[PDB]
């Protein structure tokens, strides 16, 4: 078949900027008709692929996402989290020795329109 | 996904035009097929993301006896799985029809199952409560007799039996 | 804390897109009208006015084919979406026992933390649920110990860890630092110091003797 | 089960494995989840007055 796929716009939102980017999903840099970048999962136009990894900011896919700070938009592998150790010993525990309150909200729906 | 025109027309100009007569079925099929999409990826987050930090174990691999070995991850494999998830891994373009791809991989969501691995097993059940408190295991199998009715005392006799029947 | 939340609002998404869902479904509806169905025409007068009955019986046939399709879609989606909410409904009747009519243990079932309580809200086509729950904070390590060796005989908590702060060992409760000395009114005996791996050695105050001068 | 399985432990019955919950230990699966589940199982009864 001759390569076609959907088309998608990245905005973020008109209140933001009114820049875009494009992915062409699984279309090769090539065969599509500045920031070109070719990814396993298409052809990323418009953002420029950094090494660094930072939290999720405007969701890509894949593991990808973009962000407006280091401005134009920018592609970069996320983050997962904060690391850390638990210092474990065979003698050794931790205790509290104090505390707080916390509150917290959950919200759930119950019912539609009746038509 | 699936879409339409190249579905029901297949490259016809004379069919796309008709396609104009109908409405908005299109508008209707592709919402309907993306609103179920996007919560597939909701359904994975929602049971492993459930961790703040990234956990590990120690290096010194020996908790009161007990062999955890064949559910954490193994240094020496396809990405990094645990021998058993090995297990569970190796047992198991058209005209529209598109296959999307899960926004987590397999991978990610094997560091989110061995975070929770080496949380539970070095902290307990304090780190979903707050900050992880370490404590050592066999004082954490004690209190898990405890909390069914069965006194501490008959698990510190036993040890040795209790952690040859787990491992076997 | 609680004050804390009115700034958190002045979120409710899930709410707002139980009123889109069915907004969208009524405005489609409404707009199927406007379709010819491959028809002569949309409008079920203006066949008549510019048609004989022989061939307009199956112009309208169609356009009415295509129409009682458009509600059978509307229905079908319905039901399924009444499902869904039906389904939250139930588990927010669940919460209302087991949260705000009792205090539960079950994890992240009422929040984040240790569950206290819980308080209602009223929010439209909705329950907002004020989580209380208890975090502690500030721990300091300690060395430990599974039981306590004295006359022979190993000593084991009722309640509590051993903790030791450098040069004395102290009985706390788990979830708050609070230290008391190690009495036989605190500790019980079971068995003999042989059996225990990382038991040590410490003393057991006795109250009696001391009274006893 | 995540959080009433592996980050806790439970007291409904059946819930968490067939006997009296101690723990369990999440392992991934292509499109799931597998929990292993430990549990307490008491043998061996005797008769007494
Ligand atoms: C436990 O935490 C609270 C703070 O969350 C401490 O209370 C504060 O103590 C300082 C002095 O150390 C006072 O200046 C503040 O006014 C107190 N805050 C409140 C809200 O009363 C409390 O002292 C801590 N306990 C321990 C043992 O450190
Ligand atoms: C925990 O169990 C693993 C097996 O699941 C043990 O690894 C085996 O060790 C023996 C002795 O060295 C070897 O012959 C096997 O080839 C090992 N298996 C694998 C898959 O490497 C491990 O030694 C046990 N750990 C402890 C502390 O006993
Ligand atoms: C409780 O039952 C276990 C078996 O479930 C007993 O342990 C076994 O004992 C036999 C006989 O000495 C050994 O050959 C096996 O190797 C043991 N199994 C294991 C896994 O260690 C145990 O002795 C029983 N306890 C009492 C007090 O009778
Ligand atoms: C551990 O705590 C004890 C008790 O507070 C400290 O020992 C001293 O104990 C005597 C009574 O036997 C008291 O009169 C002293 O005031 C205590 N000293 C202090 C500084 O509290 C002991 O010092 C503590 N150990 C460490 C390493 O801090
Ligand atoms: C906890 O582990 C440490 C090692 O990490 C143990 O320390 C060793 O203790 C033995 C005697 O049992 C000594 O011969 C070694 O020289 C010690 N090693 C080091 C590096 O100091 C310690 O005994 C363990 N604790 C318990 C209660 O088993
Ligand atoms: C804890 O105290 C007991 C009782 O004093 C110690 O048992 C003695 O151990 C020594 C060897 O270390 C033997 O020579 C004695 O015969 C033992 N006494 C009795 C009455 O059996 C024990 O060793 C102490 N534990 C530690 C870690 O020091
Ligand atoms: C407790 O005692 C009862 C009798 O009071 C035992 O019942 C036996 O059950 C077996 C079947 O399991 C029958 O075939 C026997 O006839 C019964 N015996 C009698 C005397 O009625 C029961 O087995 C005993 N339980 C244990 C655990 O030993
Ligand atoms: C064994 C272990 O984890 N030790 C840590 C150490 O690495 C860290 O620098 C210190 C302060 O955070 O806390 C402790
Ligand atoms: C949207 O625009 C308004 C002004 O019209 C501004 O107050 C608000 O902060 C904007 N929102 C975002 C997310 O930028
Ligand atoms: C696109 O085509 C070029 C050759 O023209 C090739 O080198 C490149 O690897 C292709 N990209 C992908 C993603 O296949
Ligand atoms: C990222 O790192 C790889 C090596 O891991 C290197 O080949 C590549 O050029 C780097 N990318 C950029 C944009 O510097
Ligand atoms: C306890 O000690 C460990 C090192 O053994 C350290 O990493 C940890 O930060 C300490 N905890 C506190 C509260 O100081």
């Amino acid at each position: 078949p001759c390569s076609f796929g959907g088309v998608s716009v990245i905005t973020p939102g008109t209140n933001t900027s009114n820049q875009v980017a494009v992915l062409y999903q699984g279309v090769n840099c090539t065969e599509v008709p500045s920031n070109v970048f070719q990814t396993r999962a298409g052809c990323l136009i418009g953002a420029e692929y950094v090494n660094n990894s930072y939290e999720c900011d405007i969701p890509i896919g894949a593991g990808i996402c973009a962000s407006y700070q280091t401005q134009s938009i920018i592609a970069y592998t996320m983050s997962l989290g904060a690391e850390n150790s638990v210092a474990y010993s065979n003698n050794s525990i931790a205790i509290p020795t104090n505390f707080t309150i916390s509150v917290t909200t959950e919200i759930l729906p119950v019912s539609m329109t009746k038509t | 996904s699936v879409d339409c025109t190249m579905y029901i027309c297949g490259d016809s100009t004379e069919c796309s035009n008709l396609l104009l007569q109908y409405g908005s079925f299109c508008t209707q099929l592709k919402r309907a097929l993306t609103g179920i999409a996007v919560e597939q990826d909701k359904n994975t987050q929602e049971v492993f993301a459930q961790v703040k930090q990234i956990y590990k174990t120690p290096p010194i691999k020996y908790f009161g006896g007990f062999n955890f070995s064949q559910i954490l991850p193994d240094p020496s494999k396809p990405s990094k799985r645990s021998p058993i998830e090995d297990l569970l891994f190796n047992k198991v373009k058209f005209k529209g029809l598109t296959v999307l791809p899960p926004l987590l991989t397999d991978e990610m969501i094997a560091q989110y199952t061995s975070a929770l691995l080496a949380g539970t097993i070095t902290s307990g059940w304090t780190f979903g409560a707050g900050p992880a408190l370490q404590i050592p295991f066999p004082m954490q199998m004690a209190y898990r007799f405890n909390g069914i009715g069965v006194t501490q005392n008959v698990l510190y006799e036993n040890q040795k039996l209790i952690a040859n029947q787990f491992n076997s | 804390a609680i004050g804390k939340i009115q700034d958190s609002l002045s979120a409710l998404g899930k709410l707002q897109d139980v009123v889109n869902h069915n907004a969208q479904a009524l405005n489609t509806l409404v707009k199927q009208l406007s379709s010819k169905f491959g028809a002569i025409s949309s409008v079920l007068n203006d066949i008549f006015s510019r048609l004989d009955p022989p061939e307009a019986e199956v112009q309208i046939d169609r356009l009415i084919t295509g129409r009682l399709q458009s509600l059978q879609t509307y229905v079908t989606q319905q039901l399924i979406r009444a499902a869904e909410i039906r389904a939250s409904a139930n588990l927010a009747a669940t919460k209302m026992s087991e949260c705000v009519l009792g205090q539960s243990k079950r994890v992240d079932f009422c929040g984040k933390g240790y569950h206290l309580m819980s308080f209602p809200q009223s929010a439209p086509h909705g329950v907002v649920f004020l989580h209380v729950t208890y975090v502690p904070a500030q721990e300091k390590n300690f060395t430990t110990a599974p039981a306590i060796c004295h006359d022979g005989k190993a000593h084991f908590p009722r309640e509590g860890v051993f903790v030791s702060n450098g040069t004395h060992w102290f009985v706390t409760q788990r979830n708050f630092y609070e230290p008391q000395i190690i009495t036989t009114d605190n500790t019980f005996v079971s068995g003999n110091c042989d059996v225990v791996i990382g038991i040590v050695n410490n003393t057991v105050y006795d109250p009696l003797q001391p009274e006893l001068d």
